[PDB]
């Protein structure tokens, strides 16, 4: 995608955007986390809050944040185009993001990628005509030991197989919200087939404390 | 002593504003912030 | 007094604390190659053309930003320094367009000249080049942004000197672009000065476009009369005709800038 | 001691690594967290810094500087500015995912580490920077911080010690480069995640321009235990100058990819065999290992046969411990493609600030893409080696280094396999 903005009827400075009263109270708390005189530090969390309210970042949403914090609009444009979690175009309701870096690739992230494409009938980077799904590849999501995995919106679905991902889309497409986490048999990052450690009960308070403390 | 069940299922209920609501919640516990002495570097 | 001793190729120099390695080399009369550094802007340290070897240290340092320490021997012509410059020049030219014949900077280009003096004499880049779309920022400054080398001089000048925060970088990595993001004009009474400080032909004078080359112009050092500041200028002429107006450095009047009316 | 790698449960620190116990304050307190924390704070910063010094703890974020000496750079009289502790939870190095488990299963260890570490530095608050993708993990950590506030463990009179301390959580927005300590600081300040040159060093000019120490999540979380149990205990694990217990991620072509805590200096073979269930298809199916996240150069099966997992052992094998993210590849792996995809990762993460990475890393990516198909000549292998050397040591931050080292590993150990692809391609297209 591009890193220059061209006004369009859906996306121009007069596209209506404003924070709801509830989000203004949240904005106040975000801004209070930083030293007085350095309110520019609130740009990232407040752009994200704008995107969480709206789904994506119209140019008018960017200008509102620059106005609230009194930072030049350009300095908000630079942030919006730098960090990849900001959507400068409308996405689908369920933003499916498939990790394809080497650790996930080594565990057959391609099979997951093709499972979703045939299921939804789209290619990477596209949105379904019903505007429910958007498919994109992404770099390591920090869940490598549970590869292959995808992130849908705020949730991670891990240890996936082509069947498991096709099922998840069916639940989402059916109005249900599938449960995040590994889909194979384990709970998180433990070895599959039995823990190799942390089987004895953890020690209680005061165990091992060095003398004289 | 139980060692065979996942005790971290609360995040199946987190929603869009969970993190920002907790931040708003903690607002009353923070100490007063330091001040650079001006409204911003542009003042 | 409060001065400290450093060496440039073994020649002792007494510098004020905080003096950078680049500034120490000026005193002995050496100009370290540069692109991003400009003495009237904030230090950026991003082009990496100023990398120099400090004797006994295994890592080259960015002379434009590194404060010089006591007893340092700056080796400005060692193989480690020379190979650092050749490597950086190789990366600067990897995506640069083959534009010199049609580019107005040709003949007075820092990329050309520092390639001649400090770079290699050939290419080993065997791929295709980056190409970026051009930005319209008014009737004075033409942008051919494929020539931009991301030095960020224009951004720093616009923000610090002109007090206009309209230029920035959008994107990331190899696809990082300098511009306004939105369709905006950079119309400031000092805007034309980004033509001078842009080291390449990315920003050029729109009125001056295509009319002359620098070697053929005659330079007349004169005074501006568009206001009462008396800015010192150079009038470029060729075969009896005035071709352009350039600033002439005067620390006590205009420094190295002129207004857009003067220009 | 001459052999390592049989760590007992009683000596493990992250005792809720798998989230099988309550991760909230009551559960953490029952496991020894937040125990006698007031006593530690009243012992003073010099005592705390002394304990960390003798423990031999080294940075668990990648570079592994001695932690005791790094934190001591803040032990200086206040010069009017606030002092800050920035905790690096960006956790971005591919193959690495240990900090994720500390955050969501043992947050109260991280919180107490911030307090104990903050006291040593004389810091008024800790900012925990966590990657934006980890939304649920951030919410857990944010819930734990609330409990610690409601129990008076942090805030005014933290732990009753008379020391005020805050714990703010700030979320990233998608950028591996924001794991670099100075790029992380710039990100908190609301700018692009572009690293700063040094000097100034963060201890002098850091976040908001104030004295700052950036510490990895694992580095911080072990400190309360090192103080409670003593640096002598921690230092009694692993080889000298490679002390303590370390979290390991084993991913890729192994039977049971998993995260596990183990003693430093354990043989790489033993770690894979004991905890991950061995290499898929047998130990004889092993092709190469990236020992410590994508940045570290790969090693071939011959070297992995006996290498120890610690900084100096892996440095000797021409690589590094990195974050201890062990990526195993078996003989069915297109090794050129595996490393090519890592270069493609670095191409997407470079901030673009400085020339050798902005231009050079994209250049190596184009060359690697051609090496996969063999659409190249053998003379280009040494050209690519020189290009990587032109990037390493000439950039602002170490991302440029982390892109060059994977390439050097491939050329170092798999040059004949690169030239085989060039032969096969040349035959077909004639
Ligand atoms: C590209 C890049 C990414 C990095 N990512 C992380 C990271 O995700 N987590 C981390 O702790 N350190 C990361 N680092 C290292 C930090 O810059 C820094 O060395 C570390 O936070 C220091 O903490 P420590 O001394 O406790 O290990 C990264 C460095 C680079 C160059
Ligand atoms: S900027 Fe310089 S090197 Fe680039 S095309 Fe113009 S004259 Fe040639
Ligand atoms: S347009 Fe010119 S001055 Fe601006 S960043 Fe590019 S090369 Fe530098
Ligand atoms: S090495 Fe790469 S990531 Fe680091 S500052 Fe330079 S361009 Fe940015
Ligand atoms: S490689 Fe996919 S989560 Fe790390
Ligand atoms: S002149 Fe020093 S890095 Fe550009
Ligand atoms: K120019």
């Amino acid at each position: 995608a591009l890193f220059v903005h061209r006004d369009t009827p859906e996306n121009n400075p007069e596209t209506p955007f404003d924070f709801t009263p509830e989000n203004y109270k949240r904005i106040e708390a975000i801004v209070k986390n930083y030293p007085e005189g350095h309110k520019a530090a609130a740009v990232l969390p407040v752009l994200d809050l704008a995107q969480r309210q709206n789904g994506w970042l119209p140019i008018s949403a960017m200008n509102k944040v620059a106005e609230i914090l009194q930072v030049p609009p350009m300095r908000v444009y630079e942030v919006a185009t730098f960090y990849t979690m900001y959507n400068r175009k409308p996405v689908g309701k369920y933003h499916i993001q498939v990790c394809t870096t080497t650790p996930c690739m080594l565990r057959n992230s391609d099979s997951i990628l093709e499972a979703i494409q045939k299921k939804l009938g789209i290619k990477v980077g596209e949105t379904t005509p019903d505007k429910l799904f958007t498919l994109i590849e992404v770099e390591c999501l920090g869940a490598c030991v549970n590869a292959p995995m995808v992130q849908i919106n705020d949730n991670y679905y891990e240890d996936l197989t082509p069947k498991d991902i096709e099922e998840i889309i069916d639940e989402l497409k059916a109005g249900k919200i599938p449960k995040p986490g590994p889909r194979s048999g384990r709970f998180s990052c433990e070895p599959a087939g039995g823990l190799t450690s942390l089987t004895e009960p953890p020690k209680g308070p005061g165990f091992g404390v060095q003398a004289g403390l | 002593f139980d060692n065979t069940t996942y005790k971290n299922l609360q995040h199946h209920d987190y929603s869009t504003y969970t993190f920002l609501d907790l931040n708003l919640d903690l607002s009353k516990f923070r100490m007063p912030q330091p001040s650079s002495g001006r409204e911003s570097p542009r003042h | 007094s409060n001065l400290i001793e450093v060496f440039v190729d073994g020649q002792s120099v007494m510098v004020e604390p905080g003096t950078t390695v680049l500034q120490a080399c000026e005193k002995v009369g050496m100009q370290i190659p540069r692109f991003c550094y400009h003495e009237r802007l904030s230090v950026a340290g991003n082009c990496r053309m100023c990398l120099v070897e400090i004797e006994k240290a295994p890592k080259v340092v960015a002379a434009c930003a590194m404060p010089v320490m006591k007893g340092w021997n700056i080796l400005t012509n060692s193989e480690k320094t020379k190979k650092a410059r050749e490597g950086v020049m190789e990366f600067l030219l990897a995506n640069h367009p083959l534009d010199c014949p049609i580019c107005d900077q040709g003949g007075e280009c820092d990329l050309q000249d520092q390639s001649m003096m400090f770079g290699s004499d050939r290419s080993r880049f065997l791929e295709g080049k980056r190409a970026v779309e051009d930005k319209n920022i008014g009737p004075l400054v033409k942008t051919i942004m494929t020539r931009c080398i991301q030095c960020t001089r224009c951004i720093r000048f616009a923000s610090e000197i002109a007090g206009v925060d309209d230029l920035g970088t959008t994107g990331r990595g190899n696809d990082m672009q300098v511009g306004t993001y939105i369709e905006k004009m950079f119309m400031s009474e000092l805007s034309g000065n980004i033509i001078d400080i842009c080291p390449v032909g990315a920003l050029t004078s729109k009125p001056y476009a295509f009319t002359a080359r620098p070697w053929e112009t005659r330079k007349t050092e004169s005074i501006d009369v568009m206001d009462a500041v008396g800015s010192n200028i150079v009038v470029s002429t060729r075969t009896g005709e005035v071709m352009r107006i350039l600033p002439r450095m005067h620390e006590d009047i205009n420094e190295e800038w002129i207004s857009d009316k003067t220009r | 001691k001459t052999s390592f790698g049989s760590l007992k449960d009683e000596d493990r620190i992250f005792t809720n690594l798998y989230g099988r116990h309550d991760w909230r304050l009551k559960g953490a307190q029952s496991r020894g967290d937040w125990y006698k924390t007031k006593e530690i704070l009243l012992k003073g910063p010099d005592w705390i810094l002394g304990e960390v010094k003798t423990s031999g703890l080294r940075g668990r974020g990648g570079a592994g500087f001695p932690t005791g000496l790094k934190w001591s750079f803040m032990n200086k009289p206040s010069d009017g500015r606030p002092k800050y502790l920035v905790v690096n939870a960006d956790e971005g190095e591919p193959g690495t995912c240990k900090d994720r488990e500390i955050i969501r299963h043992d947050p109260h260890k991280l919180v107490e580490g911030c307090l104990v570490g903050g006291r040593a530095m004389g810091a008024r608050a800790a900012y925990i920077y966590i990657r934006g993708e980890f939304y649920n993990e951030a919410s857990n950590l944010q819930v734990a911080i609330r409990e610690a506030y409601e129990a008076g463990l942090i805030g005014k009179n933290a732990c009753g010690s008379g020391y005020d301390f805050d714990v703010f959580v700030v979320r990233g927005a998608g950028a591996y480069i924001c794991g670099e300590e100075t790029a992380l600081i710039e990100s908190i300040e609301g700018k692009q995640g572009k690293p700063r040159l040094k000097p100034p060093f963060p201890a002098d000019v850091g976040v908001f321009g104030c004295p700052t120490t950036v510490a990895n999540v694992e580095t911080v979380a072990v400190s309360p235990t090192i103080c409670r149990r003593g640096g002598a205990w921690f230092a009694s694990f692993g080889r000298e100058r490679n002390s303590g217990t370390k979290l390991f991620n084993i991913s890729g072509h192994v039977n049971n990819p998993c995260t596990v805590e183990e003693e430093m200096s354990v043989p790489l073979k033993e770690l894979i065999e004991k905890h991950a269930g061995g290499v898929t298809g047998g130990w004889d199916n092993l092709l190469a290992v990236i020992p410590g996240g994508s940045s570290t150069p790969l090693i071939p099966k011959s070297v992995c046969e006996t290498v120890l997992m610690d900084f100096d052992a892996l440095i000797q094998a021409q690589t590094g411990l990195g974050t201890a993210a062990v990526i195993v590849m078996d003989r069915s792996t297109d090794i050129v493609k595996a490393i090519a995809r890592l270069i493609e990762f670095y191409k997407h993460e470079s901030c673009g600030q400085c020339t050798p990475c902005r231009e050079g890393v994209d250049w190596m990516n184009k060359v690697m893409a051609r090496f996969v198909r063999g659409d190249a000549r053998p003379a280009e292998i040494d050209s690519l080696w020189e290009i990587s050397k032109q990037i390493e040591g000439h950039t602002i931050c170490a991302l440029g280094d982390g892109a060059a080292w994977p390439v050097q590993g491939l050329i170092r150990h798999f040059r004949p396999e690169l030239e085989e692809r060039m032969q096969q391609f040349a035959q077909q297209h004639q």
